[PDB]
């Protein structure tokens, strides 16, 4: 049970691996630090790169390699990647503060960790995004709301009320990718966009494109959808670097 | 600001397992010389230099020795357009294996004008065993140069690696 895979750097070059199946994203990152002749920061990570819409996502440290590359498309010429990423578990570290004031809802640093990596409860995260009508080429700012069960937006102003809300992306089976430096002009408000792509293993990929007013906005975002997807396993994989 | 042109070349390092293919491409770009033996499956390495008053990039591509992945040897010569031939001065056994490679990039290409330099690595060891002359023979039957190198010296590195690119802007 092997396959040889291709990892890049920022450079373009890249190495070949032949490794087993089973292999995660850390195992993957650990090797290439000890081939490479690094020094283990613990912000080496893997990325998934889809070139041809522009985005990337960092792979957790849990995930099976070859499980993300069998989720892709075999015309996609999709990438993997080997950089430094200083953010990835800057919540974990940082945590008391890092959702703005008006953002979250469900002060202790450790209450808000508890509540957010919780698998029963999920706190709300709210606040205007500019979204991507479906089909559509045109943009339209929207008020959102992520919870336990999904993301959401107002069909009136911020209102939160039932009669209000459209469903507008599971997580269960899609990632989450942010947007690289390219042409946003395919209508977009800002370049802080950020997109969920579901697996093969549901129905039609298509992408729900999203966009935030700033960076910042969409860290938050992209953060609270993590924690809300894989949970208390994030958690375990920044308290536990090495896994033995 | 201004346009700036460039060309790129596409070279390949083949050769057998422990030869010196990486050695001798980790000196050409990074200026040291690797002790360890690292086993290659396929590493890519990028390098700016200037040649006849031309800038290029060459792109250049350290392969397997390992008969393994024999495999992915196809996609790399349909892609290469120069191809450094390795083999160490003080292995018989590998210098027999570099008459293969020649032959299946000849057929894999299909041309017999393929640019290529042999090179005899390791040539800093006393233990020789093939003589220069015996692969200079080679070469001639090839029509390829021949030239001899060492990675742990740096001796002849950029002599084999540039003439490999001279032989491909010639052809
Ligand atoms: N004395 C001497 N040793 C060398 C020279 N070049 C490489 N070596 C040594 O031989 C061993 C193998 O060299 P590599 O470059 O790793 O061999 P390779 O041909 O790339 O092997 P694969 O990647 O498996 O195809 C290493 O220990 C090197 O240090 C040289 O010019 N002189």
């Amino acid at each position: 049970k092997k396959q040889v895979i291709k990892v890049y750097s920022e450079d373009e070059t890249s190495r070949a691996l032949d490794v087993p199946s089973d292999i995660t994203a850390r195992d993957v990152c650990q090797l290439l630090i000890l081939k490479n002749h690094y020094i283990d920061d613990h912000s080496w990570t893997l990325f998934e790169h889809l070139p041809h819409i522009g985005v990337e996502r960092t792979i957790e440290d849990h995930e099976l390699v070859i499980e993300v590359l069998s989720n892709w498309g075999i015309e996609e010429e999709n990438k993997l990647y080997f950089r430094k990423n200083y953010a990835k578990y800057e919540f974990f570290k940082n945590p008391m503060y890092f959702f703005p004031e008006h953002m979250v809802s469900f002060i202790s640093p450790t209450q808000i960790l508890q509540m957010f990596l919780s698998s029963s409860t999920y706190p709300e995260i709210h606040g205007f995004l500019h979204a991507k009508e479906q089909g559509k080429k045109s943009w339209k700012k929207i008020y959102f709301f992520l919870r336990r069960s999904g993301l959401y937006f107002s069909t009136k102003g911020t209102s939160a009320a039932p009669r209000h809300l459209q469903f507008f992306s599971e997580f269960g089976n899609s990632d989450i990718y942010v947007s690289l430096a390219g042409k946003k002009k395919h209508g977009a408000p800002t370049n802080y966009g950020f997109c969920f792509k579901p697996n093969k293993a549901g129905g039609p990929r298509d992408l729900k494109m999203l966009c935030a007013e700033e960076e910042q906005s969409r860290t938050c975002w992209v953060t609270a959808i993590r924690l809300l997807k894989y949970g208390m396993q994030l958690y375990q994989n920044y308290m536990h670097p090495y896994q033995g | 600001g201004a346009m700036g042109s460039m060309t790129e070349y596409k070279l390949v390092v083949v050769g057998a397992v422990g030869v010196g293919k990486s050695a001798l491409t980790i000196q050409l770009i990074q200026n040291h010389f690797v002790d360890e033996y690292d086993p290659t499956i396929e590493d890519s390495y990028r390098k700016q230099v200037v040649i006849d008053g031309e800038t290029c990039l060459l792109d250049i591509l350290d392969t397997a020795g390992q008969e393994e992945y024999s495999a992915m040897r196809d996609q790399y010569m349909r892609t290469g357009e120069g191809f450094l031939c390795v083999f160490a001065i003080n292995n018989t056994k590998s210098f027999e294996d570099i008459h293969q490679y020649r032959e299946q990039i000849k057929r894999v290409k299909d041309s017999d004008d393929v640019p290529m330099v042999l090179v005899g690595n390791k040539c800093d060891l006393a233990a020789r065993t093939v003589e220069s002359r015996q692969a200079q023979d080679l070469a001639r039957s090839y029509g390829i140069p021949y030239i001899e190198t060492s990675a742990k010296t740096r001796q002849g590195v950029e002599d084999a690696f540039y003439t490999l690119v001279r032989e491909i802007r010639q052809h």
